[PDB]
DNA sequence: AGTCGTTGCTGATTGGCGTTGCCACCTCCAG
DNA sequence: CTGGAGGTGGCAACGCCAATCAGCAACGACT
């Protein structure tokens, strides 16, 4: 899952229809490339238009379908976004596009029109909105869910992982490791109690008894039990990956039925607190640090190799900031291509290839280099 | 003379949304009667008459009756107020009851009274003081801890003390009183106020204890306890309310009187076949009024619908049921050994039955708990 | 409400008894006075300390009590913070503090001991936890919901508001305003509904026609249904205090249900849009201007002086960022005083007013200047 | 023989933010000072003793003392319930206040007493008529309560010479009311007919605010509350009538004014007009801040008014209380026309907008 | 006519509200 | 020092319901 070309017309700021392609004499080298504009220029909106081709979603916006489109541009009746990108050495295309009924700036929003295929030999794989999403899922690994934890961090979503409840973290566990039995049991286990209760036996108390122990609706409670060594794999990693990228802190699992990590402070003693107790700056490198190990952790199964760090480099000061970025670029060093997006004048010098976006003397429209423009 | 030493009626107050009104006016009308039997001079209550600072309104009545009835044995009373009701509401019937033979002290700073016997005379020196707040004694000022604010507060309160009871000695003078004194404070005999920091009264009719007690082994300091029964922790215990007799100007014995159970109460422990062999006993009385129950079920792990149960079982009893609990707490996680191991290669059977581990069953559930299990893996397939 | 000095003692990295009184020679002229340092130096609790010692709570940790407490320092027994704030002038005092069992970092943790007083006069006017809470949210009008809304705004929380649920919203408009009656209504509406269909188990229908209406447990739809007005109201300060942040946009209220706040480009011919669309700096600036005006709305009553934000900064631009604070400095000349964290460089070469939280390498711990000691 | 008649005292009553604890307190030891000087016999109030169910602590506080300062004036007293006053909150301590020659009466039937002079001998009859609550006893059935009650009171009397009172706390026709009167029997009665009352040589009634003269006769009278308990009754004098009784039957009625201790005024008109207006305190130094309610004529937002009102204000001796305009804020409307506006969204039958307006206005008064 | 483009009609999720229970916090006490 | 009983309130899991999206078949406009 690597990011070759993406292709957007007419979303948010951005009017017309531009192209970029991750192969071409910049981006070469697969390094660090930084989004760089004044605030609303459209660099959340490049990201944007790769998750929308992706999954027909954005991060601010729930869904777009034949209602409440507001992601296309005002006066402008179509809109669409294609990317390609390569799974297992063979890459793919994906497309979805709105249009305005009879082409005009108002009218009735029509349903779009979605697409997936290989370049390799130009077939239509699937077509329907269902289909295509169910068929990328199988192909990449990776829903919305997951695809907005491992390899897009929205800005201020970048600790949604740390903060979420154990439900979602245990849910996104199961999927992510494959391992969803777990849930179904439950969910067999709590629907054959509940039939056998409305019966009315030891059967019955029998499956009581069973249901305490691990029987729950939507397969809650033996998937949050069950995903302990899920989660203890995961932090491992993520600490493996975090004595590089912060060096005061580790990470391990607490003593909870809710799936939680618990940080050890080295420098005091190893005296070891919650997480909620973190800075801003050390949550996000600890955030940083959990999203790459969700990365690693399924490199045996599918491999991922694209990262994109939409805000949150201000929460760190210069002499910490100096050190996350050597980090990343020894990340990057290897197969993994990623693209940070800030506004902060240290890395205005320290990435040298930049994905410049610039407004437009007030008229509310936004262009970037016109060596992208199609 | 003889006094009276009651505190911790706490009128009004709800227990598990029922409601003390009879049993506080049966305890008041016992009280009436004994003091009338025993030609009783004066009555104290240290504290705590309210169990809150905005009292019911048949609180309030029942305080008036009792305060209304009182006047027929021509003996005084004096109220003091406790951590619980609230000095705005004791000082509203200040006035009032001072026609009633009747003193009610809410604030500091109220100067020492003499009591006077049933014919008129002197008989003691009250000195009252009433549960001291510290918003009353104290001023606050900033750079202090939290264990030096206490601290400044119980030198305050032991000055205070001090200070009353020289006063106190200054208006008795020659003539042979005893000087009682009085409090709603705790005492160990640290936040609390040490006994050794008492004055030499010749008595000290403390509160703020349901307990009947002597503090320090010193007999003229004593803890007079509730009344009646506050909670189920103390249901089976008597409770006392104190006779203090006075002769030449000291103190001369305490005499204990039992306070009749007028609500009966009971606590049960153990399974569900302990509970069923304990309501055994109440198979048939006549109980008039039913009595309350506290049930603790001790856990083997039923986890049934134990409340249709206790509704079952004390269907035809003449018994209500306030409440029922069980010790059901136990963490819930799986303990990974080495990090070798991973969920994908741990089969489903291998990690029940690492969730059963955790439980301390026994094979007699053991097999069928299993056999059920993998009757859902066979259904899936 | 002002704050007119703060001590604080071993709470997060600030190990020691710290006091900065304001009103002193740097602090006279109620200017803008930003704190400064490095990552994870305890810039952040600084402002804890002051929603701790009102509160007794912080925004990190939902409470502080008997059964936890990770806000005071590792290897240390005891914790307290104390604030001076003036109120319609007249001087209040707060206190809350709490101390390990026998001394010892390995103790169980005691009650905490609470405290409010009169500054001049001294007098106490409460000594416990609920009492203290209660009389203190009468007193300056707003508790702990309303005083991170309309005067503290946390880190990565300033779009709380506008992304809160519409029920939450109501309810802090109800607060601020004193209109409960509406959501009493509502719900004694539902619950004589409620009482008549048990009574079943043609009054009932005439019940269920007027539940249906306005009937809600805890009053949720008469309550949206009549806060629209304030919602108005609101809006109105809104955009009186948005034209000087941020001249592009304009707000105006959602035609529906629940509510919510449109936004109006008068750049892009007036078209109006949802408020998800936003940019992140966009977004950052409508909700300063939204919270200034939600402390404007009570203006008359109970007024608030001073107004304290967490690093919102770091999405703006070189440009957009000068704005904000020629806003704010003119802003400045009513006598809000307000105090910033931040790490942008810009911004701190202009603000001349800094307290610096100066860091101690490998020990974990960090100190104030040597003024402020204690 | 002399008889002193206030009602509607509203003790603890909270005027918006302010309270009146002061006034009545300044009230209450005038009425004992005036009671002193005229030896009066006896003083009753007819209802409304206090604003709520549940008085707050400064109001008992008020009324205790003031029944305690009684005994050293040895004036007999008679307290009854309104229909803002609550039975056991007046008959809880209705036993205590018998040993203080004090009678409470809250709930009906209550046989007619024989009011003692100071000298001690008999000097009326009571008949103690609480505010009578229609699930305690409909036009008819407090005329024939009354007249059955007044024929115990007449058989109780025989052939003494002494004058029958009568009490009550009801609305009557022509009376004039005001906006803190609140309304009762909203669902079955009207307004009472001044001519059904028994042959009573006096009557005694509360409820009305404003003191007046009803049915034409002299012996039946409202005396309303003592100090202005709204802002549309400030500049009206508050009266207590000293009624006086020889040989069985009336002599004469006479009015007297209740010192006002807390200035209250209204304005009206534009911007402009108050800016002036408001110019009646410069510099006038009144030790008590003066309560204003301002009528603005203005379509300005409320909330944007209210800062340059109060910037006027803070260089003047004065303190506002209300600020009516005479776009709209939720403070101002009343909830009826709020609820009404969410009506008109739905379909406006009328058929069922009836009976949904009885039954939104039932539950407001339960809430009430 | 054809072809495409636009519009009107069922089923499967999904978020919202209410119900019941469980657990945690505060306060006044007792071992 | 600690526990512990007794309100009081908040959160969470489950049940039922109404709105919405996606799929499908039937008319209007442009060549
Ligand atoms: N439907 C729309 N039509 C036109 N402009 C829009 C629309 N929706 C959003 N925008 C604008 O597009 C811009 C997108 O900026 P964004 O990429 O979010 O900026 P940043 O990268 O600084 O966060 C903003 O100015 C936003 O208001
Ligand atoms: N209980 C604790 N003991 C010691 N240090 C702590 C504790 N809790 C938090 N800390 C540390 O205190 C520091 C507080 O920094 P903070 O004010 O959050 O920084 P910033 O202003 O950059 O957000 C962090 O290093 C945090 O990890
Ligand atoms: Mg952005
Ligand atoms: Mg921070
Ligand atoms: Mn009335
Ligand atoms: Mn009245």
């Amino acid at each position: 899952m690597k990011i070759l070309s993406l292709r957007l017309k007419n979303l948010n700021s951005l009017k017309g229809e531009w192209k970029i392609d991750f192969t071409r004499e910049p981006f070469a080298s697969n390094g660090l490339f930084a989004i760089t504009g004044p605030t609303g220029a459209g660099k959340t909106t490049l990201l944007d238009a790769i998750c929308l081709a992706l999954y027909h979603e954005t991060p601010r916006l729930s869904n777009v379908s034949q209602s409440q489109n507001d992601l296309m541009t005002r006066d402008t009746a179509e809109c669409l976004a294609e990317v390609e990108f390569e799974v297992k050495g063979e890459a793919y295309r994906a497309f979805w596009s709105q249009n305005r009924a009879r082409n005009q700036p108002d009218g009735n929003l029509q349903v779009p029109r979605v697409e997936l295929a290989r370049c390799a030999d130009g077939k239509i794989l699937a077509d329907k909105v269902k289909d295509k999403l169910e068929l990328t899922a199988t192909l990449t690994g990776l829903d919305y869910g997951r695809f907005t934890r491992s390899m897009l961090l929205s800005q201020g979503q970048f600790a949604a992982f740390l903060n979420a409840k154990p439900k979602e973290r245990a849910e996104l566990l199961e999927e992510l490791t494959g391992t969803e039995i777990y849930g179904q049991i439950s969910a067999m286990v709590f629907e054959q109690h509940k039939s056998a209760r409305t019966e009315l036996t030891q059967q019955v108390e029998d499956w009581g008894y069973l249901n305490s122990l691990i029987g729950s609706k939507e397969g809650d409670k033996f998937r949050k039990f069950a995903q302990g060594l899920t989660l203890d794999n995961l932090v491992h990693l993520a600490n493996q990956q975090l004595t590089r990228l912060h060096g005061r802190y580790l990470l391990q699992r607490k003593a909870s039925e809710a799936l939680e990590v618990e940080v050890v402070d080295t420098w005091q003693a190893d005296a070891v607190r919650d997480t909620r107790t973190l800075s801003g700056g050390e949550s996000f490198l600890v955030s940083l640090a959990l999203a790459l190990a969700l990365s690693d952790l399924v490199s045996h199964k599918t491999r991922i190799d694209s990262l994109f760090l939409d805000e949150g480099f201000g929460t760190l000061d210069s002499e910490t900031l100096d050190t996350a970025l050597d980090a990343l670029d020894a990340l990057n060093a290897s197969g993994k291509t990623i693209g940070v997006i800030s506004h902060v004048e240290a890395m205005k010098e320290r990435i040298p290839v930049q994905i410049k976006v610039k407004k437009i003397n007030g008229l509310g429209y936004s262009k970037l280099e016109s060596t992208f423009a199609v | 003379m003889r006094i009276l030493h009651t505190s911790d009626w706490h009128l009004g107050q709800n227990f598990y949304s029922k409601s003390r009104e009879a049993e506080h006016q049966a305890f008041l009308d016992w009280l009436l009667e004994t003091a009338q039997t025993h030609q009783v001079d004066a009555i104290i209550v240290a504290g705590d008459v309210f169990d809150t600072g905005s009292p019911p309104s048949y609180a309030r009545t029942l305080y008036n009756r009792f305060v209304v009835n009182l006047q027929q044995t021509g003996c005084h009373l004096v109220v003091l107020a406790g951590n619980q009701d609230s000095v705005a509401t004791l000082n509203e019937s200040r006035d009032i009851m001072a026609f009633l033979n009747t003193t009610v002290v809410a604030s500091a700073g109220h100067a020492p009274q003499i009591l006077p016997r049933r014919d008129g005379t002197p008989g003691a020196v009250l000195c009252p003081i009433p549960f001291l707040r510290p918003r009353d004694i104290i001023t606050s000022q900033a750079g202090l801890n939290g264990i030096e604010k206490q601290q400044h507060l119980l030198a305050a309160i032991t000055d205070y003390y001090q200070q009353h009871y020289a006063d106190a000695c200054k208006l008795r003078g020659d003539q042979p009183l005893p000087i009682i004194a009085t409090g709603h404070l705790t005492t160990v005999g640290l936040d609390a106020f040490p006994a050794q920091n008492f004055p030499p009264a010749d008595y000290i009719a403390l509160g703020h204890i349901h307990r009947a007690q002597i503090i320090g082994g010193m007999e003229h300091v004593r803890y007079c306890g509730s009344p009646i029964p506050l909670s189920f922790d103390e249901c089976g215990k008597s409770k006392y309310v104190h006779l203090v007799t006075f002769s030449n100007g000291k103190l001369e014995s305490v005499e204990n009187l039992n306070v009749p159970v007028t609500q009966p109460m009971a606590v049960l422990k153990g399974d569900l076949a302990s509970i069923t062999a304990q309501l055994e006993q109440w198979r048939d009385v006549s109980q008039e009024p039913p009595v309350w129950l506290d049930i603790e079920i001790t856990t083997d792990e039923y986890l049934h619908d134990i409340q249709r149960k206790i509704q079952a079982l004390t269907e035809s009893l003449p018994v209500e049921v306030l409440l029922v609990r069980r010790s059901r707490e136990q963490r819930e996680r799986v303990l990974a050994s080495q990090q070798r191991e991973t969920l994908s290669e741990l089969s489903v059977e291998e990690v029940f039955n690492r969730r059963l581990a955790l439980e301390e069953l026994d094979e007699s559930q053991q097999q069928r708990l299993q056999h059920l299990f993998t009757t859902t893996l066979h259904t899936l397939a």
